[PDB]
């Protein structure tokens, strides 16, 4: 912060994190979870029009 | 219908004449390509399911005729285009044994344009599966015996396009 900044959190505990981006909301899908990618079926493709 | 022989007779019968030597001569080329044509079609009626199945394997399936709304689509169309398949391949056997493409145009190609146009059949789409036919007939009969049943799906082929 120069004379000019209000100063402003800059850095979190790994605890204070896990509970700001640990709930049921805020939570990604990707973090501490296996992301099966979705993908239609071979068979509805191959029916598919 | 006609073959090599009838195609002699009815040539000298149009003038009225017997036969002289140049028709004897073609006479004795038929007979001689006679063993060829015989074991060619009895090949090819051994085999004539397994020749549409290939055939349409290699030039229809998984497209968009048999994708739903599409003309093979609805089993009995397909069943529908098994048997005209299986008739085009009868009949160019016929031809075949008789050495003459007559029975073809008084027989398979009479009205089969008026017909696959009122039906909405692909024309081009079937003389590519006639064509696969030419190529499995081919390979199961060898090049020179499989060269008439090649020149004879053609005849189909063009009679129809
Ligand atoms: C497993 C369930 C069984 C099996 C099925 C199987 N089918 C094919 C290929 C085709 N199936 C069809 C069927 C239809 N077309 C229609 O319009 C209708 C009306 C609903 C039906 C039932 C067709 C047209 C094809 C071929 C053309 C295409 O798929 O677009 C296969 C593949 C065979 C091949 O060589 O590709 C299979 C495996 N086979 C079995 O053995 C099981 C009993």
């Amino acid at each position: 912060f120069g004379e000019d900044t209000v100063p402003y959190e800059r850095y979190l505990t790994p605890g204070g994190l896990q509970m700001r981006s640990a709930r049921v909301g805020s939570l990604r899908e990707d973090i501490g979870q296996r992301v099966d990618k979705e993908v239609t079926p071979r068979f509805v493709e191959l029916g598919q029009v | 219908m006609q073959d090599a022989i009838t195609a002699v007779i009815n040539s000298a019968d149009v003038q009225g004449k017997y036969l002289d030597g140049a028709a004897m001569d073609k006479l004795k080329s038929y007979f001689a390509s006679g063993e060829l044509r015989v074991r060619a079609a009895s090949v090819i009626s051994a085999n004539a399911a397994t020749i549409v199945k290939e055939a349409v394997a290699k030039s229809l399936l998984y497209s968009d005729v048999t994708r739903p709304g599409g003309n093979m689509y609805t089993t009995r169309r397909y069943a529908a285009c098994i048997r005209d398949l299986d008739y085009y391949l009868r009949y160019a056997t016929y031809a075949m044994l008789a050495g003459d493409a007559s029975i073809l145009d008084e027989r398979v190609l009479n009205g089969l344009k008026e017909t696959y146009n009122s039906l909405g059949v692909p024309i081009s789409s079937t003389v590519q599966a006639i064509q696969a036919i030419k190529e499995v007939t081919a390979s199961l009969v060898g090049a020179d015996a499989g060269k008439e049943m090649g020149v004879y799906l053609d005849y189909i082929c063009s009679g129809l396009s």
